[PDB]
């Protein structure tokens, strides 16, 4: 792809997301989603192969169906109240349609199936984009209409997402599918607190994006897409594997790391309500994500796997292009828990 | 002789300086809790004609 | 609510189910997507015509424009799938199973 | 989530089309213009929670 | 008390800037200085705590634990520098960093003044320990041992976090002083029953209770020597400290709740003491000994009498010292013969006499010989239990008999008899090992000279 | 009988077995969008007649 | 929907074990039918008759579990003269677990289902008595 | 949710004019020192990742890291303090304007309140 | 030892009272804040939880080509 065309497509994706965020009109939000999808499809197919075509097709079909449902919900809301402004969503049937449309755009269970397949079929850069930037617009829309959101449906989908992400991640050897399942579980954690406090949702979003950016940038630095290809990295880049292990621990949620803070705040916010059982189940289920993170850490940093002879030639060459902000993302992804009260600048 | 031995053993002052700094920080911390100094019902005492604080 | 509104909403639901159910050819699913656009256009136009909102008369035009954008996107993807496999069968799109 | 750039800059990117009582071409009125303006006026400034009841 | 916290954070860069052959010397010297400094916390008042700042405080229950931690770090440094000789300088500094971070988290844990900060540090202690075990262990079971250690803890400790945030939302604070002064009785409700379980089960798992005690043999056997030392000496006492702190809110619910835990503790006392009689592995024998002693501490904390609490504090300190010494003694033989089987190397008293008397004194303090602090704590707990119920003496009595039995069995098996003929690589004991044994054992006797320093706030 | 068999069986081995079974069930999908969108239709139908009816 | 659960809950705890058992078996049948729908959607049976066989198997197992649970819990509540007690729900849950183990023809499944279903039913009864909310309404 | 819509609020200000009536955080604030520590750690990780002498490779870029983190942290702390001050102001005003919802109860002494006693034995 | 290393009991006593006062004030403030949040979310009369409504400045008050609007 031409660099100019690639830059234009990336800016069109970003402009669609910004249009979703800055619009007070339902039609303009729909147009932002459609522009985002239109520019997003080629980026997944930047490196051409049958798997990339499959991922692009599946992503397009899922997002197009979601756009259908979103427009239908908008039209029903217009029919029952001649309002075009993104607000309380005066009709409950339209609200259910909108909730399922946005959940299927996000990948929340039971609509989670598309995410592992699309993440595995594309490169690591497109996977980074898909799992970080493509979550902002649906979550922004969900935040704007959280007053009319139904707790029973949203909490059911969030708990389902946490359970399914934890379970599906256990079976995975490929790194992209592991990241997709962890993304699903984090999405569930984000949307569980949505009807109670959207500031906690935004905080979890920012922490998850920081950790995900760090992890994808580490996986791009060490060109590893499977468990055993990452098992070789210690023989060339031990510091990278150590940083990856600390980032994985942070992803798991163990204190005093940055990852612990979002769950800690969500649990506190839910227990400010009555809501005792559900946070308990959420933590006991996040234990599964911690387990397969630890499996990755065992394979990559805490043990030394056998290497090959040709690594001696790689020993003589440096990493050509260094991605900026990798150091910053690692630090923000690990050592930020003492700055927890600064979340008050988010509401 | 001083230069090389100093560049070799400058690390032995980090822990004593850390302890001194910790003592100073403890002083700064406990000078912020003087809201009841010489105001307790059990230790309320008339100030001597030369001092100004019962404890620092 | 009138009865024509029932008919349009039933048309939308039928097209959505038809899209959801997959038989063999991808082309038929794109037909169902375009039918869903058609139903949404008709519903929007009827509501917009009934209560005299003048400024929303343009949004069905924009809806059709972005419908065409989706149709072109789907056709390009179908071209590439057929080039890879020689048929537009969804059964072939199973590489990401493993 | 919602960044109100329009309100900050006073732009009116899409607010002209949100309601039936807002400056239609040739002053053509909506079918329920009076009801909508009454609801908006009564509703205005009290917040969403108070407004429903 | 930043005069202790900041010198450890200064141990960090001093280690990371020391030259390659001076890391052990610098670490040992300055850790010993830090322990000398921390020894000043033993000047406790008799009525209230030592409230340093808004976030840190100290009473006579946490001061001996702090002194034990600060004293244990140099011992672990001495014990570690033998099996890490071939290790590169960077990973040696990493190991020392892990130990220093563990000390820092422990030091802040015993003095955190509100329950959430205590919880955060309590669980932060898990990361350095896990890294140590699963990175510097020797065998292939270290991975599974680390997994057990991590997940047993987290499964019991997440409900504690939920209960803590619920308690603060209901009462408004979690500062220990406010919690104690504003305490109110718990009603006999299912909600209260489950809140009691959520508050208690994390510390039960950490003690560990006999049931959930499986992680302990795996973790202590697969860990390197310093990991075993810190696990047996300090990390088991976090649960006891947490119970002695959290229990004030729980009463009067504890009276009808503590029954299953008391029964589990006593019968598992008997069971785990009987297990040591048939252990073919030395480290597993020491681990099960730890399980039985900590079951005694659980009984003491549950029955909640002043004598119970004094005995529990004394037993926690005494067991920390004794188990650390026993693990170091076993590791000396392991480094000699590269196997943990008890009957492999026999008759070691003939070849290593001074190490044999170290073994004798360790075994004597393990089986609670008077007037050691081990027996002071055990006897105080036994008297409290006899007051609780006169039938406890039978169970307590049985345990004493089995404890003496396996302690002397271990001593006789390893030290007496005739030396195995084939092994000829038993070198004379080094000065480092003898100094390490002496530095474990001298504090125990000096402490029985002045026993009020480890008897807790109820004294 | 107690430590090496039954205490192992109840808490950790049961947990591992159940989690492994659930992981195998959840993850092993055919990869075909036909089944996925059939599941989507079932989910949508359930949501409309359950959560939605009770306004 | 939840009208089944209202028809179950509108019956007093220790009265009319037949009606309570009917409501319980209706709930079980609905759950098994939903599970069958998802299983057929995600794992096709390769023929129509094998699919209806799987649907009938799952639905019958779930309906039998629900019927046994409801009948046993109601009978235990009324014979013991102790309603508002989670022990009746525990007994019903273990009876349902034994039913599941018999349906799958496995002793281990039967014992595990006994324990876990009894615990779950006891917790549900405790939540009914105390007022625990699975899906708490936002109140702050 | 709770603070998203408030009267007289500029959308993207990040620091309203009424925030200048609050004491600014001191330059020796421990949170600012922690932000500077985060900058130093970022600089060290940057040195280590690029295979450079970790402590001494780039002093100018490490200084830039530290000052950038401190600079962002100062305004972050200002906004944090402003939002907490707004929370307390609103809560106090709401308590004052609704007296019947926050009534001052009668003061009782421990000599009058009857607490049940639970013996430990 | 007492003169060189320690202080009198008055210092610790009064520091303890100061700390206790701070924590008790924080606890009562937290409970009050929770109650205020509950009341504002229930009623909507407070500054907090004010959901947006349609601005009346958008309404066109002009003759509408039909007298009945
Ligand atoms: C008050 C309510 C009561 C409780 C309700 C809540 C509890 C529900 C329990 C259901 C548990 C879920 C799984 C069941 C077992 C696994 C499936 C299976 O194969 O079973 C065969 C298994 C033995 O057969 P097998 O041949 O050995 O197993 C085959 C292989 O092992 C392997 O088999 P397989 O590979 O073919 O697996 C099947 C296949 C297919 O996977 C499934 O089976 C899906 C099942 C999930 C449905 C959940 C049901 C909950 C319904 C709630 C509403 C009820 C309305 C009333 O799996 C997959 O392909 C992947 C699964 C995961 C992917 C995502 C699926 C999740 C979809 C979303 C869940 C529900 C969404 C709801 C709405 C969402 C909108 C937000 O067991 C059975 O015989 C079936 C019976 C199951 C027991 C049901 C117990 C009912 C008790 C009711 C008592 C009521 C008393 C009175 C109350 C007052
Ligand atoms: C506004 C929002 C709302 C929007 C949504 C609104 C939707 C409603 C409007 C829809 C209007 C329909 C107009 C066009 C639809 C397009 C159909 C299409 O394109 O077909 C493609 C699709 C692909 O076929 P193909 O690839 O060309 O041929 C290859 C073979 O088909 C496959 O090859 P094979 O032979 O090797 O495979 C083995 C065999 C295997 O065959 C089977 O295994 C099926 C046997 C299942 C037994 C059913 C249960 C029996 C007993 C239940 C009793 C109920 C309660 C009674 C009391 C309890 C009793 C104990 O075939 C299958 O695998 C087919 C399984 C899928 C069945 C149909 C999926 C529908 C939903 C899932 C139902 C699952 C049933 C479980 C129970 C559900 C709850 C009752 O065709 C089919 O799947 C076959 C059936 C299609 C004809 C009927 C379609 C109408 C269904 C529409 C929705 C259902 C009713 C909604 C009403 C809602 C109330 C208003
Ligand atoms: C925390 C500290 C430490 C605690 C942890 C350690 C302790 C707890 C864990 C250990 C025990 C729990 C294990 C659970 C059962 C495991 C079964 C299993 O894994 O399945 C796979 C395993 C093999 O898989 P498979 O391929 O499907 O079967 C092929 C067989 O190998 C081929 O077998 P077969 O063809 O030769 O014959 C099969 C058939 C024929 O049966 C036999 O072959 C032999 C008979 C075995 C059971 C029948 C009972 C006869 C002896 C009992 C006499 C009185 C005992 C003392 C009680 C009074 C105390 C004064 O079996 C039956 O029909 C028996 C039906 C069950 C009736 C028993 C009812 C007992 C309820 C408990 C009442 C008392 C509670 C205590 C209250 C005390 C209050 C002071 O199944 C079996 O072989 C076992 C079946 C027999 C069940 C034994 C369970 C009874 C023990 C008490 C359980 C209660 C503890 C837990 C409470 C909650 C449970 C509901
Ligand atoms: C709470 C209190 C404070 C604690 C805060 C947290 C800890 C501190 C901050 C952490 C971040 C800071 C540094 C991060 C980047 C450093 C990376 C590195 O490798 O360093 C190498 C570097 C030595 O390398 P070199 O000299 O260039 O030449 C040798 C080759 O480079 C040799 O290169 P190589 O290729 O041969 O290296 C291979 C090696 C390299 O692998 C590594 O080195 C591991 C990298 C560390 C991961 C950091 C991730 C982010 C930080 C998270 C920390 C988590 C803390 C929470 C607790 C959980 C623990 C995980 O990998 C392996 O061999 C595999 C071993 C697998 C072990 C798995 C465990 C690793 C994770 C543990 C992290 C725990 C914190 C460690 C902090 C220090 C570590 C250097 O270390 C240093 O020299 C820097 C140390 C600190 C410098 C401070 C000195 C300033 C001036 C001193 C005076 C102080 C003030 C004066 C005023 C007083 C008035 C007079
Ligand atoms: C491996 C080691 C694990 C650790 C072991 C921890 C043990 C935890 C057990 C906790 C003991 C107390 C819990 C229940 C309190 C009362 C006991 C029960 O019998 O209640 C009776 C009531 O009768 C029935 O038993 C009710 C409970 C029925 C349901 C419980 C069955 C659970 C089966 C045991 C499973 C094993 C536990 C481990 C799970 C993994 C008492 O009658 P009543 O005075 O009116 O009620 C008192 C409580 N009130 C006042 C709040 C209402
Ligand atoms: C690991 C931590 C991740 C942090 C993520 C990146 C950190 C740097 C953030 C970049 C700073 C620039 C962003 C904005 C600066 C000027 C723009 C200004 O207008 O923003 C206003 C205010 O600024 C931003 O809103 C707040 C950004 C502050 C981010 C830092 C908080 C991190 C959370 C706590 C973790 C501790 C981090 C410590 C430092 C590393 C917007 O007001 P408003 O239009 O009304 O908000 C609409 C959306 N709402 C109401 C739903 C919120
Ligand atoms: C609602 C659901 C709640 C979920 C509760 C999750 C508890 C957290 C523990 C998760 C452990 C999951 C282990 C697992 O699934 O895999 C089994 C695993 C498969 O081996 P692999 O390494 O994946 O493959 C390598 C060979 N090719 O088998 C093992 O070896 C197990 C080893 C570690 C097991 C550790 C389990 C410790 C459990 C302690 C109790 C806590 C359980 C949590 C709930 C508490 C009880 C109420
Ligand atoms: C090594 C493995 C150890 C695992 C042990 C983990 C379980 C610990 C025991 C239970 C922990 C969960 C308790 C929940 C948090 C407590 C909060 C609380 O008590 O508040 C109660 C809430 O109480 C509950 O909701 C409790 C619900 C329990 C659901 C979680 C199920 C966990 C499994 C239950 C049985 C197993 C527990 C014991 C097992 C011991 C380990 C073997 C009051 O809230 P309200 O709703 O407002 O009610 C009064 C106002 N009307």
């Amino acid at each position: 792809m031409n660099p100019i065309i690639y830059t234009t497509l990336i800016m069109t994706v970003m402009s669609g997301t910004m249009l979703v965020m800055i619009s007070s009109h339902w039609l303009l939000i729909w147009i932002g989603f459609e522009m985002n999808l239109l520019a997003m499809i080629p980026v997944l197919m930047k490196n051409f192969n049958p798997r990339a075509t499959e991922a692009a097709t599946k992503y397009f079909l899922t997002q197009a169906t979601a756009s259908m449902m979103l427009m239908m919900a908008i039209i029903i809301n217009l029919l029952y109240s001649g309002q075009w402004t993104i607000t309380k969503m005066f009709n409950p049937v339209a609200m259910t349609m909108m909730t399922m449309a946005l959940a299927m755009k996000l990948g929340l269970s039971p609509f989670h199936f598309w995410v592992p397949e699309v993440t595995q079929g594309i490169s690591l850069q497109a996977g980074l984009l898909l799992l970080t930037w493509q979550k902002l617009a649906p979550l922004s829309v969900l935040c704007q209409i959280s007053q009319s959101i139904n707790p029973n449906l949203m909490l059911t989908m969030a708990m389902l997402s946490i359970l399914i992400g934890g379970w599906g991640g256990l079976n995975q050897t490929q790194l992209r599918k592991i990241m997709a399942y962890s993304s699903i579980a984090h999405m569930g954690w984000m949307t569980a607190v949505l009807p109670y406090n959207t500031t906690m949702t935004i905080l979890n979003l920012l922490i998850y994006i920081t950790m995900t950016l760090a992890m994808f940038m580490l996986l791009i630095h060490s060109s590893a897409t499977t468990t055993l290809s990452l098992s070789h990295t210690w023989n060339k880049m031990p510091v990278i594997t150590s940083l990856m292990m600390v980032t994985l621990l942070s992803m798991g949620g163990l204190p005093p790391l940055s990852g612990f803070m979002p769950k800690w705040m969500i649990i506190q916010e839910m227990t400010k309500n009555e809501s005792i059982i559900m946070p308990t189940l959420m933590a006991m289920t996040a234990l599964l994500n911690l387990y397969f993170y630890m499996r990755l850490a065992y394979s990559s940093s805490l043990t030394m796997f056998p290497s090959t002879n040709n690594m001696k030639m790689k020993w003589q060459f440096e990493h050509t292009k260094q991605m900026k902000l990798l150091p910053t993302m690692i630090v923000l992804s690990t050592l930020v828990l003492p700055m927890t009260p600064a979340l008050s600048s988010l509401n | 002789n001083v230069l090389q031995i100093v560049r070799d053993h400058w690390v032995h002052i980090l822990v004593p300086v850390g302890f001194v700094f910790g003592c100073y920080l403890d002083r700064r911390s406990d000078e912020k809790l003087t809201a009841f100094r010489n105001k307790s019902l059990l230790f309320k005492r008339e100030l001597r004609p030369n001092e100004e604080v019962t404890w620092k | 609510m009138p009865l024509v509104y029932m008919n349009i909403i039933m048309a939308f639901a039928i097209a959505l189910a038809g899209l959801l159910m997959y038989r063999s050819h991808l082309m038929s699913s794109l037909l169902c997507l375009e039918g869903m656009m058609l139903s949404l256009f008709i519903m929007s136009t009827l509501i917009i015509l009934n209560t005299h909102f003048t400024l929303a008369n343009m949004m069905p035009i924009i809806l059709l424009v972005f419908a065409a954008c989706e149709a072109a996107l789907g056709l390009s993807l179908l071209v590439m799938v057929s080039n890879t496999y020689g048929t537009d069968y969804v059964q072939n799109l199973n590489l990401l199973q493993c | 989530p919602f960044f109100d750039v329009q309100k900050r800059l006073g732009l009116d990117l899409d607010r002209w089309m949100t309601i039936q009582s807002a400056e239609q071409p040739h002053k053509i009125p909506g079918r329920c213009h009076a009801f909508e303006k009454e609801w908006i006026e009564c509703a205005h400034g009290i917040g969403g929670i108070r407004a429903e009841k | 008390m930043l005069k202790i916290i900041i010198p450890t954070t200064m141990l960090l860069p001093m280690t990371w800037m020391s030259k390659h052959n001076m890391i052990w010397i610098n670490a040992t010297v300055h850790s010993l200085l830090i322990s000398l400094i921390s020894l000043s916390l033993l000047n406790q008042l008799g009525e209230n705590s030592l409230n340093f700042s808004l976030t840190f405080f100290s009473d006579s229950l946490s001061a001996p634990l702090l002194v034990l931690t600060t004293w244990l770090l140099p011992l672990m440094l001495m014990a570690s520098q033998s099996h890490l000789s071939k290790e590169t300088t960077t990973r040696k500094k990493l190991y020392i960093t892990m130990l220093i971070l563990l000390q820092l988290f422990l030091i802040m844990t015993f003095t955190a003044t509100e329950l959430i900060l205590f919880y955060i540090l309590f669980e932060a202690t898990l990361v350095p320990t896990l890294i140590i075990i699963t990175r510097w262990g020797n065998q292939t079971e270290r991975l599974n041992a680390g997994l057990y250690f991590l997940f047993y803890t987290l499964a019991g400790s997440l409900p504690l976090l939920v209960a803590l945030v619920y308690i603060q939302n209901t009462t408004g604070s979690l500062n220990f002083l406010i919690i104690h002064y504003w305490s109110h009785p718990l009603s006999n409700s299912w909600s209260n029953i489950f809140m009691w379980l959520a508050c208690i089960m994390a510390f039960m798992v950490k003690m560990p209770l006999y049931g959930l005690h499986l992680w302990l043999p795996k973790a202590h056997v697969e860990a390197p020597i310093a990991g075993s030392m810190v696990l047996a000496a300090v990390l088991l006492k976090l649960g006891g400290y947490g119970m002695m702190r959290i229990t004030t809110i729980l009463n009067p619910l504890t009276n009808y709740m503590a029954y299953p835990f008391l029964m589990l503790s006593m019968w598992g006392m008997i069971m785990t003491s009987s297990i040591c009689l048939r252990q073919t592995d030395l480290k597993s024998l020491i681990a099960y000994s730890s399980v039985s002693h900590m079951a005694l501490v659980i009984v003491a904390i549950m029955i909640q009498t002043p004598w119970s609490f004094m005995g529990a504090t004394a037993l926690m300190i005494a067991h920390g010292l004794t188990s650390s010494m026993l693990f170091c003694l076993a590791n000396t033989n392991y480094e000699r013969v590269h196997s943990r089987t008890m009957i492999l190397a026999r008759g070691l008293q003939t070849l290593l006499p001074l190490m044999a008397t170290w073994w004798l004194v360790a075994s004597l303090t393990n089986l609670a010989l008077p007037p050691s602090i081990n027996l002071i704590g055990e006897l105080f707990i036994i008297t409290a239990s006899f007051s609780w119920s006169n039938i406890t003496i039978i169970l307590m009595g049985m345990n004493m008999m089995i404890t003496a039995l396996y302690s002397l069995y271990m001593l006789i098996t390893t030290q007496r008899g005739k030396y195995t003929h084939h092994i000829n690589n038993i070198k004379p004991s080094f000065t480092r090992e003898n100094a390490l044994m002496a530095l474990h054992i001298l504090p125990l006797l000096l402490l029985t000279l002045n026993p009020k320093m480890i008897l807790g706030p109820l004294y | 009988l107690l430590d090496l068999i039954w205490l192992e069986t109840i808490l950790p081995k049961t947990t591992s077995f159940i989690q492994m079974k659930m992981s195998i069930m959840v993850s092993n999908q055919k990869g075909l969008i036909k089944l996925y969108f059939l599941s989507f239709l079932i989910t949508i139908m359930i949501s409309m007649t359950l959560f939605n009816y009770h306004e | 929907a939840k009208t089944l659960l209202h028809k179950y809950s509108d019956i007093p705890e220790g009265t009319e074990c037949h009606r309570k058992a009917y409501a319980s078996t209706s709930i079980g049948g609905a759950t098994g039918l939903i599970v069958s729908a998802y299983s057929i959607a995600l794992k096709p049976p390769a023929s129509f008759l094998e699919g209806v066989a799987r649907t009938g198997r799952y639905t019958f197992t779930s309906a039998a579990i629900g019927a046994i649970f409801g009948l046993t819990s109601c009978i235990s509540a009324q014979v013991r003269e102790k309603p508002d007690d989670p022990l009746n729900y525990f007994i019903g849950g273990c009876a349902g677990g034994l039913t599941l183990g018999a349906r799958t023809r496995s002793y281990g499944i039967g014992a595990a289902a006994c324990a876990y279903m009894g615990l779950t039913a006891a917790l549900v009864k405790m939540g009914q008595l105390e007022g625990w909310q699975v899906f708490a309404e936002p109140k702050v | 949710t709770m603070m998203s819509g408030r009267p007289g609020r500029v959308p993207l200000q990040f620091l309203p004019n009424e925030a200048r009536s609050l004491p600014p955080p001191k330059l020796t604030d421990p949170r600012l020192v922690y932000m500077g520590f985060l900058g130093y750690c970022s600089g060290l990780i940057d040195n280590a990742i690029r295979r450079r002498p970790v402590v001494s490779a780039g002093l100018h870029r490490q200084l830039l890291y530290v000052t950038s983190f401190v600079f962002f942290g100062y305004y972050l702390l200002k906004r944090q303090d402003y939002m907490y001050a707004l929370r307390d102001h609103d809560m106090f005003a709401y308590v004052k304007s609704h007296p019947e919802d926050f009534p001052e109860k009668d003061k009782k002494t421990y000599g009058e309140i009857l607490e049940e006693f639970h013996p430990v034995r | 030892i007492a003169r060189t290393f320690y202080d009198g009991p008055e210092k610790n006593y009064e520091k303890t009272m100061a700390i206790l006062q701070i924590e008790a004030e924080k606890a009562e403030l937290r409970l009050k804040e929770l109650e205020v949040r509950r009341l504002m979310r229930a009623r909507g009369d407070g500054p907090w939880y004010q959901y947006p409504t349609i601005d009346k400045a958008l309404i066109d008050h002009s003759p509408k080509t039909t007298p009945d609007n």
